[PDB]
RNA sequence: ACAGGUUUGG
RNA sequence: CCCCGAUAGACCUUACCAACCCUUGCCAAUUCAGCCUAUAUACCGCCAUCUUCAGCAAACCCUAAAAAGGAACAAUAGUAAGCACAAUCAUAGCACAUAAAAACGUUAGGUCAAGGUGUAGCUUAUGGGUUGGAAAGAAAUGGGCUACAUUUUCUACAUAA
């Protein structure tokens, strides 16, 4: 979807997600252009008369007649309401038919006016409660008003008509988000509504069984055995679960795995019972499946049930089954937290060149466990690789980062291989902070490690001497390091320096510094600095 | 592709003598007809129903000048 | 359609998408010759006034 | 390392209709430069000997179509400016070609087809008889 | 008559003339102005007649982490911003006048004696850096051509030294005047004379 | 530029490796064979200049190349006549006006002991050999070379010429020479087939002004031609198109030793003649020795005839005829 | 002297491109076709009618990227979709970009009633093959 | 702000699948094509023009989906919507005698938006006489009604149907045809006595 | 607008062609033929010229498309003999080039 | 006078 | 320059004229359109000419000073990127020929009427539509076709009647 072309291809998450933006911003606005001037486009030119690139009008055919403008109105939400009284006005009886459009069209995009319009369901013509329930049930969830619901099937039930499956897929969610210090009452009242849904000759639909599922996952921590039953009695019937259903019960399992490690196991078979086929995103709430059964593998660190969720989702479809990219970045990002440090580093590297630039950026926290796992394995070839990768993937947190990408190489030794990488990856950090960015003291000390063994003292004496100047002054070991370095390379005239800027900043291993520099000008043969020193420090 | 012509066959645009009943058989109406039905079977331009309004548009024109027909000394109805 | 692609460019260029410059040349040249004071007359008073 | 798995879905069913056999399938493919139509010849012939097509390839004369007109503007006509459009012509021979086979092999060429050359397609379409014709007596 | 229009570079090559047959010897030099006015210069590329906000031209794409619809401007904003323009038409030509002023040698409005830098280093790789130079004379040097008529040619006398002793001075030569400086500097270290100074 | 260098020979490596890679070949045995066919079908640009298409060679042969170092760290020059402007033609000049005063004495001395043991070796005429041309020179010394010094140069190689050359000067004055291209213009003698049962065997083509004609000869029955079923003398009624087709039997005395079946088609009454003559012609070399093949090679008889109708011109009749042009 | 589609010698400073350097009578010699499709051959048809609507993209592409537009563009017709390719300079913001890209390919391809495929290429300054 | 991404070039893989790159057209975008290349008219002491920026490399059309690795690849997968063809119809011998009639039809594509064209409704049909039923008058009959559409020397009858719009309705009338001319040519009228 | 109002007149005289194009075509089958009586084609021409003028596609003129140039344009290109090459010269049309043999 | 401007295609 | 714009005129073409009609009068809109009105001595776009003539030229060097010039081949201060020439390309094999190309400039050369145009002029008209005519030859002239014959004319016909 993105442009080949450096200079459009999306650098950063943000930059992914502003792109794509940019350019629908783009699409709908010469698809508003088209829609605004259609005689533009009314000329037809290719054979076989494509109609999707044709203008859309948003017009009536009719506005007198109020059987077609109420009929245009209700695909065409303010106008639709006002086509209503257009059609009353003209004390015009309107059926049972447009009525039911007319309500749903309010029903999708909408207090006062939802009762006002109710009233004209009933009051004005009485409409039929196959089409009541359809749109006041419905209506009513959004705005927080389930007492008057709860009517309509009993005033359903007495009209002899049956209830359809929408209506206890909404009436069952009703009456369970309304508890006033009771949860058995409405479980009760969703079986006894279950028996009659059995009984009124109408077969529970999938999302049937999914609705009651939905309800018991906000409520208790232990109501899992009935998710589980409904569960079984489902497969009983022999409709196939989808990917919805599953997700809340492993969702509460997640909730009640913290406190006991073992529905961890349960989730774990259930899942290897599913992923022996291949599914069908034929619900739209199939998109945290995979957000909680990743989730639960990186809480409890499991890779090898995580290798399986990853082959379970490129099974069918490997891009429609998430919808929102908020749950991919959140998705490859604890993927990779387990395989950074829990498999090889071989297979590390080897997922991290496929996944990371092209499907999808790191967060601010697999970023700090690339780190952990080329720590604890002791890499260091992969260091100035993952870093010139990291200037432009982390550049908003590289402020909040930088202090634990450059501590795994005082940890580690120095060999004299990779001294070039240990200049670069000191050089291209330091020289652009100094032409604007907090320059933590700890930095130093590893830019005197790293020259330390490279034999390079020119370059390693300005950086001490540039942070002595930013009002901060590392702590005395860098000082005895730097002291020890210089007394090897035979190069007194630095020392007088140290131990002066030192001296006047009371570092609290002063006292070993001046020990320090004693040595150090007894064996280049300076005990007249020596002992001026002393006398400018006693003043 | 995307063009089925109404679903017509051969039958419906060659053999076009089926519109010509309501003419004069031996009078030279239709020796002038026999030529503008093989003209519209040979013309893969159009379609069955152009042909068809054609066809009734000499019909209708015939058979409302009816008097020069009658003043051309050719009895024809 | 000569009228479709006028009233399409025109279009565009006042909603700015589209930047003519062969119009903005002509508009650059009509306000500098309305400015030196010769434009174009009123219709009605150009043979009458 | 990371390879997709279960990626093959295809939908193929076997229709009691028999197949429609053809004879020759010729393909004429016209252009302007020879560099092109030279590698569309290999690519369908690589193509064909996958298949186990045998085509047989030979080019056809080309045909060039000149045309003069004014070199200046108002009044110049002793002087003249002749334009050149040439066409470079490559056959395609198919021999012995099934109906899913012709069907696949066009479809196969036709999505791949360059934006500079067009392609005429002739088919030999293969028929014993009629019903009205086999053994009649008016 | 969308396909009768043409590139501003041809309208402007058509306007002002400047490749006419009839300035080539000197016909013209009667309406001695030439001006090619960019008309692009301060011309956003999202903002129209109409004054719509595009989310990806005008307003940014992302307010209050929510995306931006597609809104048009009241005609009270769209008038101040045309005035800002034609503010920024008038004062177009206030910001491309400035003569950049050095030191004067001998005049205000001269070249004699003002100081031009060392010259440039050789090719061998000597650098002169204690020599300083000095313009004594600039002249435009006119030329009879068959074609062109009138050639001109600037000519100056430049003088080099560098205060012990060591001294010479040459002629520049060229079209340009900054190339005829350059010139003029690098070969006047070529031509050095020692005068003999009593006591220096 | 020996850093640019450098990474254009490894851009040109690595690509020449993707490459590899992206064909299927083996890129041990990947050369420049299979580079240019690789490219060439990849980006089939279809121009009239081979040159314009895209073409990936080695760095060395893509950038040129100049002169080599003259003068070491020291900066003395290496040749001794690098202060002369061509270190390499003035050498050049030098060494073969030294072998010239070399023969000379040589010659003197053996004139004095009365001594003449050498030739002339000037009379090139049946080698064909001619002296250098300035591209010629140009393209061994890498330097140019200017026009009245390569006139001094060629008069010099004559002039060392027009003298009894030794043993290694005769290879001296003939390393800068040039023959024919190929030195061969002798034609192929296509062999003597034999068609069911039929011996003596032999076919010919020939062409001229759009008229191709091919001839199939038996050398072992009478003297007769069949023009395309029908007989030549009713296929050419004019006695110049039957001359045309006796020339090539007169000259050879095969007037009633070959019979011959010709098929032309394209031109006239006399394009036809002169194909069928030409094929005829080219047809019975199979039955004469090379000697009677050069003379009729000689005679015109095996060489084709370019003369062809020229293209009309604009403003024009017949693309020499102008228009009446009035000088008032 | 020819003037079709020759720019002139100047002092010797001007940049010209691949293009504006060769005379027109280098075409298919050394420059190739800045517009393919099927109308140009022998026995085919539609030559004014993918005419018109090449030079319409000629004068639309220039409206809509002005100044930022190095080159001519690229104009190949290949089933039934055509493909636009650009040289622009990186002017422009990539989320400008970006808006620009997908109201093309929206606008064109409903105002042709033909899939239109846009690619841009952007280069740092215009490549410059003669003096400059 | 202005930032510069490296390209694709310095990520490649040298044994990276060429068509996971490359699988469909494309305009040759230099980004992810890591061969250098160098096209374009040389100057008197210049090179070619570099793969950046040239426009010679965009007007000439691309193959690189095309290298013989994804043309396998394409073709590997081909092979189920095919069918086998019969072995016994090798030779035109028995395909004569089989399947006596041949169908010529012409199909045409070009690039637009356009895709009707008028050259594509002719209909051939093509029929060896010796493989048919005639008697002596009839074939003496049909000869005489078919005129000049049926070859002497090459004893086949031509039937070029342009007649019907749609390619389908040419095919029919040209059956419909052959059928009425093989009962016509049986008929012995009245006037077939003088 | 349109190039010109010449090509504007002409733009009109293809409409009105186009509409009453079937009705000529119906009316010149009453007179160019010889079976029917000429009593009848008396009155047909005079009914064929009650038509408008702008009727009949004679008027029509094969004008230029970018610069309506009333002579010197292709029929296949619909352009001008200027403008072709305006265009050919820039390449923007496939396939033209320089006449050299 | 420590001088500068002013003739001319120059 | 003179079968030139025009590879094309009964209406349209056609910008000419006479009779009559309309004046925000092609576009969404514009105290706005529209002009085949003048200026080709303001232009671009396109060309004619010398012209199958080769010269042009940034960067250096030289002159008993330099405005400028820079050459003697048995050579006396001349090197040089690129543009011209050349080579290459096309007339499906070479060579040839043809084609193509021919910079910088002269003719204030031709084109405001292919198209857009700066300046100067029209808006109940130099603008937009309908109908009818746009002859004719006292005379001169340019370029082509037919011939003024016997190597001709007619007949069938490849050329012996
Ligand atoms: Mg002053
Ligand atoms: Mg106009
Ligand atoms: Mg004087
Ligand atoms: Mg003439
Ligand atoms: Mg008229
Ligand atoms: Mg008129
Ligand atoms: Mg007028
Ligand atoms: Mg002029
Ligand atoms: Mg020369
Ligand atoms: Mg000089
Ligand atoms: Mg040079
Ligand atoms: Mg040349
Ligand atoms: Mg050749
Ligand atoms: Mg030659
Ligand atoms: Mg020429
Ligand atoms: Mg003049
Ligand atoms: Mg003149
Ligand atoms: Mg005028
Ligand atoms: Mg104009």
């Amino acid at each position: 979807v993105f442009q080949d072309d450096p200079y459009l291809i999306p650098t950063s998450s943000v930059e992914s997600h502003s792109f794509l933006l940019a350019k629908k911003s783009g699409e709908n606005a010469a698809k508003f252009i088209i829609n605004s001037y259609p005689k533009y486009f009314q000329k037809d030119i290719a054979e076989p008369h494509i109609p999707c690139l044709m203008p859309e009008y948003f017009e009536p055919q009719i506005e007198d007649v109020s059987e077609a403008a109420l009929q245009e109105r209700i695909k065409l939400n303010y106008n639709f309401q006002q086509r209503e009284q257009s059609e009353e006005l003209e004390e015009a009886t309107e059926a049972d038919n447009e009525k039911s459009k007319t309500k749903a069209g309010h029903h999708l995009g909408v207090t006062w006016r939802t009762k006002n319009n109710a009233e004209r369901i009933f009051a004005l013509m009485p409409e039929k409660n196959a089409h009541s329930y359809c749109t006041m049930i419905r209506g009513m969830v959004k705005h927080q008003a389930p007492t008057q619901a709860l009517n309509l099937y009993t005033v359903l039930l007495n009209n002899r008509l049956r209830a359809d499956v929408y209506t206890f897929n909404s009436l069952i969610e009703a009456t369970a988000l309304v508890v006033n210090e009771k949860f058995e009452e409405k479980w009760n009242n969703i079986l006894d509504l279950l028996k009659q849904m059995v009984t009124q000759n109408v077969k529970p639909n999938l999302q049937t069984f999914n609705t009651i599922l939905k309800c018991l996952r906000r409520f208790y921590a232990f109501g899992k055995l009935p998710a589980l039953q409904t569960l079984r009695e489902m497969k009983a019937i022999g409709i196939e679960p989808s990917l919805a259903t599953y997700h809340y019960v492993i969702q509460l399992f997640y909730q009640h795995e913290s406190p006991s490690k073992g529905s961890s196991l349960i989730i774990y078979d259930i899942m290897n019972e599913v992923m022996g086929k291949r599914f069908s995103p034929r619900d739209p709430d199939d998109d945290m499946f995979f957000q909680s059964a990743m989730r639960v593998c990186s809480s409890l660190r499991d890779l090898e049930l995580a290798y399986q969720v990853h082959g379970l989702l490129n099974t069918g479809d490997n891009w429609k089954l998430i919808g929102s990219d908020h749950r991919r970045n959140f998705y490859y990002s604890k993927f990779f937290n387990l395989l950074c440090f829990m498999e090889q580093i071989d297979v590390t590297l080897k997922w991290y060149k496929d996944l990371i630039p092209s499907v999808f950026f790191p967060h601010s926290q697999t970023m700090i466990d690339l780190l952990q796992a080329l720590d604890v394995a002791n890499r260091l070839d992969m260091v100035p690789q993952i870093w010139k990768d990291s200037k432009e993937y982390g550049h908003t947190f590289r402020n909040e980062l930088k202090e634990e990408i450059l501590m795994l190489m005082a940890r580690d030794q120095h060999p004299p291989e990779l001294q070039v990488a240990f200049a670069d990856c000191a050089a291209d950090i330091k020289s652009t902070y100094e032409s604007q960015p907090e320059w933590p003291a700890s930095s130093l000390n590893y830019v005197a490690v790293l020259f330390l063994r490279a034999g390079r003292t020119q370059e390693a004496w300005k950086m001490l001497g540039l942070f002595r100047k930013h009002n901060k002054i590392p702590r005395a070991e860098l000082l005895n390091e730097f002291l020890d370095s210089a007394k090897a390379s035979s190069s007194p005239a630095q020392a007088i320096e140290l131990v002066k800027l030192a001296s006047a900043f009371s570092l609290p291993v002063c006292e070993g510094l001046t020990r320090r520099v004693m040595a150090e000008f007894t064996l280049t043969q300076e005990q007249r600095e020596a002992l001026g020193e002393l006398t400018a420090l006693t003043s | 592709a995307g063009f089925d012509d109404d679903g017509s066959e051969f039958h419906e645009h060659i053999f076009l003598d089926k519109y010509l009943q309501d003419f004069p058989k031996q009078g030279p109406i239709r020796h002038f007809m026999e030529l503008v039905t093989c003209g519209l079977s040979k013309n893969p331009y159009l379609s069955v129903k152009q042909k068809v309004e054609h066809i009734e548009w000499f019909r209708n024109y015939f058979n409302e000048k009816r008097v020069i027909l009658k003043e051309s000394g050719i009895q024809l109805n | 359609n000569h009228n479709t692609y006028f009233a399409l460019m025109g279009t565009l260029r006042f909603l700015g998408l589209y930047r003519d410059e062969h119009q903005d040349f002509r508009d650059e040249q009509l306000r500098l010759k309305k400015l030196r004071g010769k434009g174009k007359p009123r219709k009605g008073e150009g043979k009458r006034a | 390392v990371d390879v997709p798995k279960d990626m093959t879905k295809p939908e193929i069913t076997i229709s009691d209709e028999p197949d429609t056999l053809y004879k020759r399938l010729s393909v004429l493919v016209k252009g302007h430069d020879k560099a092109v139509l030279d590698s569309y010849e290999y690519f369908a012939v690589l193509a064909a000997k996958e298949l186990g097509i045998s085509i047989k390839v030979h080019e056809p004369p080309r045909k060039i179509e000149r045309f003069t007109l004014l070199k200046s503007v108002h009044i110049f006509k002793k002087h003249r400016v002749q334009y050149e459009m040439r066409t470079l012509y490559r056959c395609l021979e198919l021999e012995h070609l099934t109906g899913s086979t012709a069907d696949v092999y066009l479809e196969y060429i036709q999505r791949n087809l360059p934006e500079g050359v067009a392609m005429e397609v002739t088919k030999t379409k293969l028929e014993q008889l009629p019903e009205h014709i086999r053994k009649p007596i008016w | 008559s969308f396909f009768t229009k043409l590139t501003a570079d041809e309208l402007w090559k058509g306007a002002l003339a400047e490749s006419g047959a009839g300035a080539r010897k000197g016909r013209g030099k009667r309406t001695k102005k030439k001006r090619r006015k960019d008309l692009n210069r301060g011309q956003i590329i999202g903002e129209g007649r109409h004054g719509f906000l595009w989310p990806g031209l005008n307003i940014p794409l992302m307010r209050n982490g929510a995306v931006q619809t597609i809104a048009q401007r009241s005609k009270e904003d769209q008038e101040k911003v045309e005035a800002d323009m034609v503010q920024q038409r008038e004062e177009w030509d206030r910001r491309r006048k400035m003569k950049v002023k050095r030191e004067r040698g001998w005049s205000g409005n001269t070249w004699g004696g003002v100081s031009l830098g060392p010259p440039d280093p050789g090719p061998n790789g000597e650098t002169y850096d204690d020599f300083d130079t000095r313009i004594l004379e600039v002249r435009n040097v006119f030329n009879m051509t068959a074609k062109e008529g009138r050639k001109r040619s600037v000519r100056v006398l430049v003088a080099v030294g560098n205060g012990k002793g060591a001294a010479g001075f040459a002629i520049g030569k060229a079209t340009e005047r900054a190339d005829a400086f350059r010139k003029a500097k690098n070969r006047a270290v070529h031509y050095l004379h020692y005068i003999e100074r009593y006591e220096d | 530029t020996v850093d640019f260098i450098k990474k254009q020979i490894e851009e040109f490596n690595i690509g020449k490796r993707h490459l590899a890679n992206m064909m299927g070949e083996d890129p041990e045995t990947f050369t420049q064979e299979d580079i240019d066919r690789a490219i060439a079908y990849l980006f089939p640009s279809g121009l009239f200049e081979k040159r314009a298409r895209p073409i990936m060679k080695h760095p060395e042969e893509i950038f040129p190349k100049q002169r080599a170092i003259q003068w070491g760290e020291d900066g003395r020059p290496f040749h001794f006549l690098f202060y002369t402007g061509k270190q390499s033609y003035y050498s050049l000049m030098h060494d073969t006006y030294g072998k010239l005063l070399d023969v000379e004495k040589h010659h003197n001395q053996l004139r004095a002991k009365d001594l003449l043991a050498e030739k002339t070796k000037i009379l090139k005429d049946p080698i064909g050999s001619r002296w250098l041309i300035k591209e010629e020179l140009e393209e061994m010394l890498v330097e140019k070379l200017s026009d009245q010094d390569y006139a001094q140069f060629i008069r010099l190689l004559e002039r060392l010429s027009a003298l009894p050359c030794g043993a290694t000067e005769e290879d001296f004055v003939n390393r800068f020479r040039r023959s024919i291209p190929i030195q061969s213009k002798k034609q192929l003698i296509e062999p003597l087939q034999y068609d069911e049962q039929g011996m003596a065997f032999s076919r010919g083509e020939g062409k001229r002004k759009t008229a191709k004609a091919e001839v199939v000869v038996y050398g072992q029955g009478s003297g007769r031609i069949d023009v395309n079923g029908v007989d030549y003398l009713l296929y050419f009624p004019v006695t110049q198109d039957r001359e045309q087709l006796m020339f090539p039997l007169h000259f050879l005395d095969r007037l009633g030793k070959h019979d011959m079946t010709c098929a032309v088609s394209g031109g006239g009454r006399s394009a036809q003649a002169g194909a069928v003559r030409l094929a005829m012609a080219r047809a019975l070399c199979s039955f004469v020795t090379e000697d009677e093949v050069e003379w009729m090679r000689q005679a015109g008889l095996l060489t084709a005839d370019p003369r062809v109708r020229e293209r009309k011109k604009p403003g024009q009749e017949g693309a020499r005829r102008k228009f009446t042009w009035k000088k008032r | 002297k020819n003037r079709a589609a020759r720019v002139r010698v100047s002092k010797g400073d001007k940049p010209v491109t691949y293009e504006e350097a060769h005379a027109p009578h280098y075409i298919a010699h050394r420059k190739g076709w800045l517009s393919l499709h099927t109308g140009n051959l022998d026995g085919e048809d539609h030559a004014a009618e993918r005419t018109v609507e090449d030079v319409f993209l000629r004068k639309f592409m220039l409206g809509t990227f002005p100044g930022c537009l190095a080159d001519q563009l690229v104009l190949k017709r290949r089933a039934n979709q055509l493909e636009i390719c650009a040289l622009v300079l990186r002017q422009l913001p990539p989320h400008k970009f970006y808006f620009l890209v997908g109201y093309s390919e929206t606008l064109l391809s409903h105002f042709y009633k033909c899939p239109v495929h846009l690619h841009l290429q952007t280069v740092p300054s215009k490549v410059v093959y003669k003096y400059i | 702000r202005r930032k510069a991404l490296p390209p694709r070039t310095e990520k490649m893989a040298v044994d990276q699948d060429w068509p996971s790159v490359y699988p469909v057209a494309a305009p040759f975008k230099p980004s992810a094509v890591p061969l250098p290349v160098r096209m374009g008219y040389p100057v008197k002491r210049g090179v070619p023009m570099a793969k950046e920026g040239n426009l010679e490399l965009l007007k000439i059309p691309n193959f690189l989906h095309l290298t013989p690795v994804a043309i396998k690849r394409h073709c590997e997968a081909l092979k189920d919507f095919c069918t086998e063809w019969p072995a016994a119809l090798d030779s035109d011998e028995k395909c004569e005698k089989h399947f006596p009639i041949e169908i010529d039809t012409a199909d045409y594509v070009s690039a637009g938006p356009s895709i009707r064209n008028p050259k594509a409704r002719v209909v051939t049909l093509r029929v060896k006489l010796s493989s048919l039923n005639l008697d002596d008058h009839a074939k003496k009959k049909l000869i005489k009604l078919v005129g000049d559409r049926y070859c002497k020397s090459t004893d086949v009858l031509t039937i070029k149907t342009d007649r019907c719009p749609l390619k389908r309705q040419n095919y029919d009338y040209a059956v419909y045809l052959l059928t009425v001319l093989y009962h016509e040519s049986w008929k012995t009228e009245e006037w077939e006595k003088k | 607008y349109y190039v010109d109002w010449k090509m504007l007149r002409d733009v009109k005289r293809r409409k009105m062609a186009y509409e009453y194009a079937d009705e000529r075509l119906r009316i010149n089958s009453l007179r160019k033929n010889t079976i029917l009586p000429k009593d009848l084609q008396e009155v047909a021409d005079e009914e064929i010229a009650s038509l408008p003028r702008d009727s009949c596609p004679v008027r029509i003129r094969n004008r230029c498309v970018m610069t309506s140039r009333p002579r010197g344009v292709k029929r296949r290109w619909r352009l001008s003999r200027i403008v072709f090459r305006h265009l050919a010269d820039h390449g923007q049309l496939s396939g033209v080039q320089r006449a050299m043999w």
